């Protein structure tokens, strides 16, 4: 069948240059456009280009103009997707996909019916660095909410516990945030009973392996 | 007028029917036809209808499309859990000289009912303030379908520099998570008398408040 | 004798693209033009080689009932010797036409609020069309030296164009439905009289 197949993941800096490619199977290369698309994390599908391979024609979103290049080799069967100089903003899956181009009953048509697999490039100039852990004071006003704020550190990941994994019941480790600064940060709460606050000792210990960092800080009520 | 807009969200129970509309312009729907594409979590997007109501092989005849004038619609019955995805509108569009893609809408095959979110929002500890930094902590959690916004107040005022919010995240009983983070400098949190995190789940909202005492 | 079944053809609940405009042959029958040229309805009433008022008093051999929509301002291009999007790439009379252009303002059916997109024309063309002559196609117009290879870009444009027909427009650009008949007397009985 009708295949596209991207290559592999890639992990750049910025001012890096970098070249991804799309090598298509099962069909007249020459004969239909190839595109490619952005998706940043979260977030939707953005156009960038096309090229036709069979004379090296190229459109390009206004958005994408000058800041990409896309070519082919038919030869090979093969497209790609050229930065000369990454960002950290450049972060984001990349798709390839054939073109299907027409009309119905006087309308255009233009389609994308078959798909890569994707590429993930990740841009970053972050260094490793351990985190920051400040404690999460439970508030004075059955039951309460107390943490461990996890700040600054890169690259992922970090461990949490609670009390040398002696509590677990209650403990909920958020997912981080990936600041613009490039680092890191993320909270782990635990829900106790309110009436525990001041007979139980609470601890979270912060693991760092790439830092080779670990925290134990303890929580207690505000003074 | 070069955008298609979809609605960020739909649900509905198994068997129950949702339709997705997308909005366009004399620029692009108005002399082109529309496509939809799906996209279930962690996996490329897909051809699902393309010229206004055709189906590639492999798509069931539950997914039908329409289209009239500007607007176009895609229409699911029979939902299925699989159908759990993000789709996305798309059309030429003449303005732009090329094909653009609807903001998306994100369909969710309710498999429990819905849920409110959790909200607890922590002040800057002591200790981060006296190393001259500060962030308040919104820390969004037990929500379902997994969809939510953040708003953040200083008083009653709205504020939007310094805000990084996560995406939700599916948690162990296939609720979701979220947490937002607001940076302030330990100046900025002293001179309010309070600042919100307001978390608002398909139409409800909850807004937690924390002041620096 | 049986009327002339004018109603299928005026009264049509839906009109053809000017592109794609649809022709209907008229014979057997022996209607009047008197009313249709004495209706307060058609703006536009002009004949070529023969009198409207005198139309009841002549027999044709046959009738052709071409009918489509275009904009108000265009309706002057359905004539002998007129040149224009219309004239040029859509619909084009012969010099020596012998019939009749008969049109009227459509704004009631044919426009919608945020506009009515279903009435095309074609705007591009290799050359100019013959009298009579129908293009349906919709290859991309390759205007400039770059191919195009089924997609708009660098002088390269979809032919066809949406009137998007809206009811705020003013009436040089609202939609008019024409009716066009051709009275040809080639040597058979002439069947159709008024
Ligand atoms: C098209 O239909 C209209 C309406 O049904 C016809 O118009 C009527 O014509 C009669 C006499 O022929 C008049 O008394 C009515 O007042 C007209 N009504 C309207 C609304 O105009 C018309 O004759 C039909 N035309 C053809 C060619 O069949
Ligand atoms: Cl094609």
């Amino acid at each position: 069948e009708v295949q596209l197949v991207q290559s592999g993941a890639e992990v750049k800096k910025p001012g890096e240059s970098l070249k991804i490619s799309c090598k298509g199977s099962g069909y007249s290369f020459t004969n239909y456009w190839i595109g490619w698309v952005r998706q940043m994390p979260g977030k939707g599908l953005e156009w960038m280009g096309i090229i036709y391979p069979g004379d090296s024609g190229t459109r390009y979103s206004p958005s994408f103009q000058g800041q990409v290049t896309i070519s082919a080799d038919k030869s090979i069967r093969t497209a790609y997707l050229q930065w000369s100089s990454l960002k950290a903003s450049d972060s984001a899956m990349y798709y390839c996909a054939r073109s299907r181009v027409g009309a119905t009953g006087g309308y255009y048509d233009y389609y994308m019916d078959v798909w890569g697999q994707g590429t993930t490039v990740t841009v970053s100039s972050a260094s490793t660095k351990g985190p920051s852990v400040f404690p999460l004071a439970p508030s004075s006003k059955g039951t309460a909410a107390l943490g461990c704020l996890v700040k600054d550190y890169f690259p992922e990941p970090v461990t949490v516990s609670w009390n040398s994994g002696a509590l677990t019941s209650g403990v909920h480790t958020f997912p981080a945030v990936l600041q613009s600064s490039g680092l890191y940060s993320l909270s782990s709460v635990v829900t106790v009973p309110s009436s525990s606050l001041g007979t139980q000792t609470y601890i979270c210990n912060v693991n760092h392996k790439p830092s080779n960092t670990k925290v134990d800080k303890k929580v207690e009520p505000k003074s | 007028q070069s955008v298609l807009t979809q609605p960020p969200s739909a649900s509905g129970t198994p068997g129950q029917r949702v339709t997705i509309s997308c909005s366009g312009s004399s620029s692009n729907l108005g002399g082109n036809t529309v496509n939809w594409y799906q996209q279930l979590p962690g996996t490329a997007p897909k051809l699902l209808i393309y010229s206004n109501n055709q189906r590639p092989s492999g798509v069931p005849d539950r997914f039908s499309g329409s289209k009239s004038g500007t607007s176009a619609s895609l229409a699911i019955s029979g939902l299925q859990s699989e159908d759990e995805a993000d789709y996305y509108c798309a059309a030429w569009d003449d303005s732009l000289n090329g094909p653009v893609f609807g903001t998306g809408t994100k369909v969710t095959v309710l498999g429990q009912p819905k849920a409110n979110p959790t909200v607890t929002l922590f002040p800057p500890s002591s200790e981060e303030l006296q190393a001259n930094k500060a962030t308040l902590v919104c820390l969004i959690s037990d929500f379902y379908p997994g969809a939510v916004t953040v708003a953040w107040k200083a008083d009653s005022s709205p504020v939007k520099a310094g805000v990084e919010t996560t995406t939700p995240s599916k948690q162990s009983n296939n609720k979701y998570a979220a947490s937002s983070y607001l940076s302030l400098t330990p100046e900025q949190w002293k001179s309010h008398r309070s600042y919100s995190c307001q978390v608002t789940h398909e139409g409800s909202t909850v807004e937690k408040t924390v002041a620096p005492t | 004798t049986n009327l002339c079944p004018f109603g299928e053809v005026f009264n049509a609940t839906r009109f053809a693209s000017v592109y794609a405009w649809n022709r209907k042959r008229i014979s057997n029958c022996v209607a009047d033009y008197s009313v249709l040229y004495n209706s307060a309805s058609f703006s536009t009433f002009k004949c070529y080689g023969v009198s409207p008022t005198k139309l009841n008093d002549l027999c044709f051999t046959n009738v052709y009932a071409d009918s489509f929509v275009i904009r108000g301002d265009e309706v002057r291009q359905i004539a002998p010797g007129q040149t224009g999007n219309i004239a040029d790439y859509n619909y084009k009379l012969p010099d020596d036409f012998t019939g009749c252009v008969i049109a009227w303002n459509s704004n009631n059916l044919d426009s919608k609020v945020g506009g009515n997109y279903n009435y095309l024309y074609r705007l591009f063309r290799k050359s100019n069309l013959k009298p009579f002559e129908r293009d349906i196609s919709t290859e991309i117009y390759q205007a400039g030296s770059t191919p195009c290879n089924g997609v708009k870009g660098f002088n390269c444009y979809f032919p066809l164009q949406s009137y998007g027909f809206q009811p705020t427009y003013g009436v040089g650009y609202q939609p008019y439905r024409v009716v066009v008949l051709s009275f040809e007397l080639l040597h058979a009985p002439a069947t159709v009289c008024g």
